[PDB]
């Protein structure tokens, strides 16, 4: 069934599972043509496939050349996502294949179901959570590797850096979703908060700064305040 | 013209023959149906006045034998049987007519309804869906489940319709995942028509039989099967022109014949809205679309 607030701790048990977010798979700019009509230009995108227990991220970069000569690209994007997710599962040893795949958007169920027909014991699930994984391209290192790619490419990351040496999966995922929620609501402020202190650097093999435990507390409070402020502004509350 | 005599009518029951039906009172002297048109399948069905649940009945073809009805007080229902003694059977039929205790199959001569609902239904195919090979007629009732339903418990009593499943390996070629799921032509034409049904007439026959079982017995898995086979054609970009035109006639008479008050359970909103308005074949069901709008504009 669907994933929600009730069955949220299931994400951190020992059944292997992946989230798939397709929001950044087909990305365009919209512009005016010489004759004043509107046209789109595609830029590189990515599939965001994440194991929330371990932090392992399988960033499949989607090169604009995929779209060349194709129609109904937003529909195609769903099938290409499902094609690539299926190929990733096939590539993994049996004992690493997930028991569930949770798609962040319901329009992905049928394409993935059809591509996973060879895996009848892998359950494809929607979710009722409003996960902020579209803000993945607000993480500077991920956006950079997507935009520089010249061919289809899978890049692997741990999205939790080394946090799990000191905190549980549950807490790690809560930090990740808070950070991404803030980046989504006000990218400029979110990023200011993270980088203001130039003495706190990002390791070459990490995505986020090397905050101490106490600095993470101050950061997390600052991101909560950002999110609440933007809400009152959005709704006049 | 043929006759299906009844030994007696011990219990109050509504008797249908094809689309016609009669009320018969407990121990009323009712003794059969005569003038039944040779050349088509037929169905004689029952609903006891005391249990408006379990509609049940028998598919038969009079060319295949002499058949009659007899109430069983142990099993509590009217049973179809075969009389092998030809002479003994004409003897019973002639005496009952002489006494005029039989209703005449009430066909209006202008009416092709029954022909149109049964054009492709052949008794031989029925008996493969309802396997019970010691009888030449087939029993069906309100509660019988299909083979596909069972998979998701007693198989002797199953409706062995052809299983259609849009999210199966059968339906989807590896490497044509998106193509085949959006355009079911390969499933319709290669897998089902050429592969399993051999030709469109056997396909249409199962479709019509599924519809009739849903209409006459409220058989829910039959309704599912009828809608599935409709959706499979409508969801295919490449359909023989002869099938599309025959399909529009088939569905027209099915929609025309349905009881108005049952449109809520027997008609699946998504399937029809998709077939008539979204599908590849939206523009190919002009009569079916016209009757649907003028009769059930709500469902749409």
């Amino acid at each position: 069934g669907a994933m929600n607030s009730s069955n949220y701790a299931e994400l951190f048990n020992n059944d292997i599972k992946l989230f798939v977010d397709d929001t950044n798979v087909y990305r365009v700019t919209v512009h005016k043509t010489f004759e004043g009509n509107v046209a789109t230009k595609a830029i590189n995108g990515c599939i965001f496939t994440l194991n929330p227990k371990t932090g392992h991220l399988f960033l499949k970069i989607i090169h604009t050349s995929v779209w060349a000569g194709q129609k109904r690209l937003s529909q195609l994007a769903k099938w290409k996502t499902a094609e690539e997710v299926s190929a990733l599962v096939r590539s993994l040893p049996k004992e690493e294949q997930p028991k569930q795949i949770i798609v962040t958007r319901k329009a992905m169920l049928d394409p993935l179901e059809v591509h996973m027909l060879d895996f009848p014991n892998i359950a494809i699930r929607p979710t009722e959570l409003r996960l902020p994984f579209s803000a993945a391209m607000s993480i500077d290192k991920l956006s950079d590797v997507v935009m520089k790619a010249t061919e289809p490419q899978m890049v692997l990351f741990n999205i939790y850096d080394d946090w799990l040496d000191r905190i549980s999966s549950y807490t790690a995922f809560s930090r990740l979703t808070l950070l991404l929620r803030a980046l989504k609501t006000n990218e400029e402020s979110a990023k200011m908060i993270l980088l203001s202190d130039p003495t706190i650097t990002i390791k070459s093999y990490h995505l986020w700064p090397s905050f101490t435990d106490e600095q993470w507390i101050t950061i997390e409070s600052q991101m909560r305040d950002l999110i609440l402020t933007e809400y009152g502004r959005k709704y006049n509350v | 013209m043929n006759t299906v005599p009844f030994t007696s009518a011990p219990i109050e029951v509504t008797i249908g023959i094809d689309q016609y039906s009669f009320n018969v009172k407990e121990n009323q002297p009712f003794h059969g149906i005569k003038d039944i048109p040779i050349g088509h399948v037929h169905v004689i069905h029952f609903q006891h006045a005391d249990n408006s649940s379990m509609r049940y009945g028998y598919w038969f073809d009079c060319r295949m034998g002499n058949f009659y009805i007899q109430y069983d007080p142990k099993d509590g229902l009217y049973k179809m049987m075969e009389e092998r003694d030809g002479a003994k059977f004409e003897n019973i039929v002639h005496n009952f007519k002489e006494r005029q205790m039989m209703v005449s199959y009430p066909k209006i001569d202008e009416d092709d309804t029954w022909y149109n609902l049964t054009e492709f239904v052949q008794m031989d195919k029925i008996r493969k869906i309802v396997r019970k090979d010691e009888n030449q007629f087939s029993y069906v009732d309100s509660s019988m489940t299909t083979v596909q339903e069972n998979e998701l418990s007693d198989p002797a009593h199953s409706l062995n319709y052809t299983v259609i499943n849009f999210k199966s390996r059968e339906a989807i070629r590896p490497g044509h995942e998106m193509e085949d799921f959006l355009d079911k032509s390969y499933y319709l034409n290669t897998v089902m028509l050429q592969g399993i049904f051999k030709n469109s007439s056997n396909y249409f026959g199962e479709l019509q039989f599924a519809f009739l079982n849903a209409m006459f017995f409220g058989n829910y898995g039959s309704s599912l099967q009828w809608h599935a086979m409709i959706e499979l054609i409508c969801s295919s970009a490449t359909v023989p022109k002869h099938m599309l035109d025959k399909l529009d006639e088939i569905l027209y008479y099915q929609i025309k014949t349905l009881p108005e008050q049952y449109s809520d359970i027997l008609l699946n909103e998504r399937v029809w809205n998709i077939c008539l308005y979204s599908s590849f074949q939206k523009n190919s069901l002009h009569n079916t679309e016209k009757i649907m709008e003028n009769k059930y504009p709500e469902l749409l």
